[PDB]
RNA sequence: GGUGAAAAGUACCCCGGGAGGGGAGUGAAAGAGUACCUGAAACCGUGCGCUUACAAUCCGUCAGAGCCCUCGACGUGUCGUGGGGUGAUGGCGUGCCUUUUGAAGAAUGAGCCUGCGAGUCAGGGACAUGUCGCGAGGUUAACCCGGGUGGGGUAGCCGC
RNA sequence: AAGUCCAAGAGUGCGGCAGUGAGACGGCGGGGGAUAAGCUCCGUGCGUCGAGAGGGAAACAGCCCAGAUCGCCGGCUAAG
RNA sequence: GGCAGCCAACGUGUUGGCUGGGUAGGGGAGCGUCCUGCAUCCGGUGAAGCCGCCGAGUGAUCGAGUGGUGGAGGGUGUGG
């Protein structure tokens, strides 16, 4: 039921955007999100990591001598595992690694997110980033300043606005994503997230019905 | 995600390889003797660490005896005579009293007849 | 403010694998198969008697 | 202490256990009487460690700059080098191992008070 | 004079001064313990009667805890491939005997 | 496979037939010298400390004299809540692993060190048990739109 | 009917995970053998070894005593 | 005198009582290695590795205690 302001790169304010407590007010979930987050880096995980098997090194058709009478270990071919050069036994090979959570359990790790930054104050709405028509680092770094002195933002902003995610790109700490992509991960690691008034109104009609 | 053994199987080969020095012959130059040599040790400590009480009991029992001989007594009557007596003395003090100073052994060897039957081969 | 690492997993979710012949302290030399025979290699098929 | 001067000789062909067998004799001796020792003893190996310790008595006498006559063979001794491998065939088809060995002869010698 | 004092279930010979390693006490360091007597030897007489020997205490001080020296059990059976290893460090108060 | 930041890769002198070194120089370093980062263990020496040539030793462990070193105190060499090294001597003491009713076994395997060498992975698989979400419902598969891990997708599947 | 009952860590039922299915000697009851075997085959709310350390039997898995949580330079005992 | 497992009492961390040999095997809780998300800290005034000294823990082991060597990366917390 917050009530955020909505402030202007002028350093003003226009008006005030509603947060629905079904939304912004949920109570957090801890082993939840632990679950979204762990499933999220799971997909992000390139398993592109193998070896080669007993079977796959090359060579090692031959029986390497005659298996009695030479006083020897009985050994089948070179590249037999205990072999140097020999094939790796239980190795790694390619996996994909994303796991497939229920679409209301990554939904609800969402608003948990949203909630838990909102309880705090760490949600901001701004009209946009930077008065248009070309982007500029050092005035949305200033006017970004004085909305947080925190570290890391995540600065949601609606697709078609390029210049406005172009003067705010290179700052260090500053993450910048589409609402319909935003996820518990993004949020949790911003300090403060930062919306525009159309990404916001957009996340709210996206889940208003 | 490769791991080189190394850094952890050291460890114990140090530890092991520390605790043999002394080791007369490849005992105290090779983690396998060595080790097999360790087990050896710590269950020999563990047996002479039980037998050591026997054997220092045995030790203050032969010296009282001889004491006790010299104060012409027999030891196994002394300690049933003190027993008799109350004085509870136990057998390390007990030999100590023996070698160091005799004169309070022949007092307690005194005590200890003194409180004890007329005849010790009485049916009671 | 919870932050990424102050995710956890709910106690009694995560439980540690049994790790099988890694030495005598747990479950060394037999990886729990007991001495020889059919079972100490392969397996029994479920509709063998 | 006394003043000392070192002499090293390293990869000398020859095993370092037939170096030490000629060095255990000349051990803790006057350099005159080491040169002497080692001059008439019917080994092969006294050839490369009496150029040793000749060595080390000339660096006393040229960078030390002390006198002659008061060298002493403190310290000397023969570390092993590398082996080189061959292989000498045998009968039936065997093929043994042959290790070609080497030394490192190291010479301390002081110059003792009279 | 000499006693022999009881503590811990063990019985030490003791004279005034002397440091003793005893079994643990509840006595925080500083504090002075009594202790029972199980013989005095003062010059060439002795007190052996048991009513008067618990006429006698002899009063030390606690100069600290101590831990004993470490042992280290590895508990072996061969063919069996049972081992166990545990280790023991003993708890320990050190005794100045004032009097007797 | 690995000198160094850079060859600045050791001018000149001395021993040696050379190889190799010793001075001198280069360099932050030569415990970096084109045998070159770090330089472990096995294995091989040299120096010192204690011990050992009337003695039947799974090579240790427990008790232990003598000697040697070190830390305190008083003092000026002898104790002390001491610590190390070595050990004359005394008690006890039948390697490890496999496999066996039972092996120190004269059953197997192992010369030694260092590196390596064995319950892993896939699947809406099956069963059981934790944990989480929703709950008489639960969930989507292919697929479609997202530079992402996000959002749609009711076909089916399980419960009823 | 009681006993044990801050324990036997006891029964029974359902389920998950097993290993085992080569046993040995000793006491008592027996078959085979020659009323031989350190033989072989059975019975035993019999024991120990297996899977058991410690003490005794000179040494000596299976006999007698006794079941090792650790420490102590305390005491009392068991078989002997 | 120290530890631990089961249970009980007041009560909410203590105390008490019982118990703690063990192979196949079952269960529980952990040590050390490496790679990583996030968070912090250390490091040419010298990281790692190695060699020691002096210590520590019930065990695997530890030493953000110290020296020698060394020359560029490491520690710790909480998850994967
Ligand atoms: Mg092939
Ligand atoms: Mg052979
Ligand atoms: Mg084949
Ligand atoms: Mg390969
Ligand atoms: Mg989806
Ligand atoms: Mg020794
Ligand atoms: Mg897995
Ligand atoms: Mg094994
Ligand atoms: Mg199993
Ligand atoms: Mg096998
Ligand atoms: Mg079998
Ligand atoms: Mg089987
Ligand atoms: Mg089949
Ligand atoms: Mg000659
Ligand atoms: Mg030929
Ligand atoms: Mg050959
Ligand atoms: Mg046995
Ligand atoms: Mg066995
Ligand atoms: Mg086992
Ligand atoms: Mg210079
Ligand atoms: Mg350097
Ligand atoms: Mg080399
Ligand atoms: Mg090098
Ligand atoms: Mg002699
Ligand atoms: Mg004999
Ligand atoms: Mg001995
Ligand atoms: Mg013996
Ligand atoms: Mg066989
Ligand atoms: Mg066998
Ligand atoms: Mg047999
Ligand atoms: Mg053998
Ligand atoms: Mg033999
Ligand atoms: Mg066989
Ligand atoms: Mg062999
Ligand atoms: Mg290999
Ligand atoms: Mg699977
Ligand atoms: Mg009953
Ligand atoms: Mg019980
Ligand atoms: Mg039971
Ligand atoms: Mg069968
Ligand atoms: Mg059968
Ligand atoms: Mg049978
Ligand atoms: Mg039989
Ligand atoms: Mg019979
Ligand atoms: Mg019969
Ligand atoms: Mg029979
Ligand atoms: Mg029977
Ligand atoms: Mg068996
Ligand atoms: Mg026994
Ligand atoms: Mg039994
Ligand atoms: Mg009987
Ligand atoms: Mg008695
Ligand atoms: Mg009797
Ligand atoms: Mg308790
Ligand atoms: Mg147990
Ligand atoms: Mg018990
Ligand atoms: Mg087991
Ligand atoms: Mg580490
Ligand atoms: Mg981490
Ligand atoms: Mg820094
Ligand atoms: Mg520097
Ligand atoms: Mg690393
Ligand atoms: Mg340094
Ligand atoms: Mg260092
Ligand atoms: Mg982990």
């Amino acid at each position: 039921t917050l009530k955020v302001d909505v402030k202007t790169p002028a350093g003003k304010t226009d008006g005030s955007v509603e947060l629905p407590a079904e939304l912004f007010d949920v109570e957090p979930n801890i082993a939840l999100m632990h679950q979204v987050v762990t499933a999220q880096l799971a997909a992000k995980r390139q398993g592109t990591h193998s070896t080669k098997t007993r079977g796959e090194v090359s060579g090692g058709g031959k029986k390497p001598y005659r298996q009695k009478g030479t006083g020897r270990a009985r050994q089948g071919s070179t590249r037999a595992p205990q072999f140097t050069g020999g094939g790796t036994v239980h190795g790694p090979k390619p996996r994909d690694y994303s796991q497939r959570t229920p679409k209301k359990m990554i939904a609800a790790a969402l608003r948990g997110a949203l909630s838990d930054r909102a309880r705090n104050d760490r949600i901001h709405a701004v009209t946009e980033l930077v008065e248009g028509q070309t982007p500029s680092t050092k005035s949305a770094k200033t006017f970004l300043g004085t909305l947080t002195e925190n570290k890391k933002v995540l600065v949601v902003i609606g697709r078609t606005d390029e210049v406005g995610a172009k003067s705010v790109r290179n700052l260090p700490g500053v993450h910048v994503i589409s609402p319909d992509q935003l996820n518990t991960y993004d949020v949790l690691n911003a300090d403060d997230v930062v919306f525009s008034v159309e990404a916001l109104n957009a996340y709210i009609s996206a889940n208003s019905k | 995600a490769r791991v080189k053994r190394a850094l952890n199987a050291q460890k114990k080969r140090r530890t092991v390889l520390k605790a043999s020095k002394g080791y007369r012959g490849q005992r105290s130059r090779l983690y396998r003797k060595a080790k097999e040599q360790q087990l050896h040790s710590l269950t020999y400590a563990y047996r002479d660490r039980r037998a050591r009480k026997g054997e220092f009991r045995k030790l203050w029992i032969s010296r009282i005896n001889a004491a006790a001989r010299a104060n012409d007594i027999t030891y196994n009557r002394l300690i049933q005579g003190l027993k008799a007596a109350g004085v509870e003395v136990d057998r390390k003090n007990l030999a100590e009293l023996a070698v160091s100073d005799p004169a309070a052994f022949t007092a307690l060897v005194d005590v200890a007849r003194a409180a004890l039957p007329e005849d010790v081969n009485a049916p009671s | 403010v919870i932050k990424l690492h102050d995710l956890k997993p709910a106690p009694g979710e995560k439980k540690a694998k049994t790790r099988v012949g890694r030495g005598e302290g747990s479950k060394g030399k037999t990886a729990g198969r007991g001495t020889k025979g059919t079972k100490a290699r392969k397996n029994v098929p479920v509709m063998f008697e | 202490e006394f003043p000392s001067a070192t002499a090293k000789a390293r990869y000398v062909r020859v095993s370092a256990t037939k170096a030490r067998r000629v060095i255990d004799l000349v051990r803790g001796k006057s350099v005159e009487e080491a040169l002497d020792i080692l001059r008439w003893a019917p080994q092969a190996a006294s050839e490369p460690v009496a150029k040793v310790i000749a060595s080390a008595a000339a660096n006393a006498q040229n960078n030390e700059g002390l006198d002659p006559s008061t060298l002493v063979v403190a310290t000397v001794y023969a570390d092993e080098g590398p082996t080189a491998k061959r292989i000498r065939p045998r009968a039936q088809g065997r093929a043994f191992r042959i290790r070609k060995r080497t030394s490192h002869i190291t010479v301390i010698v002081e110059s003792r008070p009279p | 004079t000499y006693a022999i004092v009881k503590t811990g279930g063990k019985q030490y010979k003791v004279a005034a001064g002397d440091v003793v390693k005893v079994e643990k006490l509840d006595s925080e360091p500083g504090a002075s313990v009594s202790l029972p007597v199980a013989l005095v030897v003062d010059g060439a007489n002795v007190t052996s009667k048991a009513d008067d020997l618990a006429k006698v205490a002899v009063t030390a001080e606690v100069l600290e805890h101590t831990k004993g020296p470490k042992i280290r059990i590895h508990k072996f059976k061969n063919k069996t491939g049972y081992h166990k290893r545990q280790g023991h460090r003993q708890q320990l108060t050190v005794l100045k005997v004032t009097g007797i």
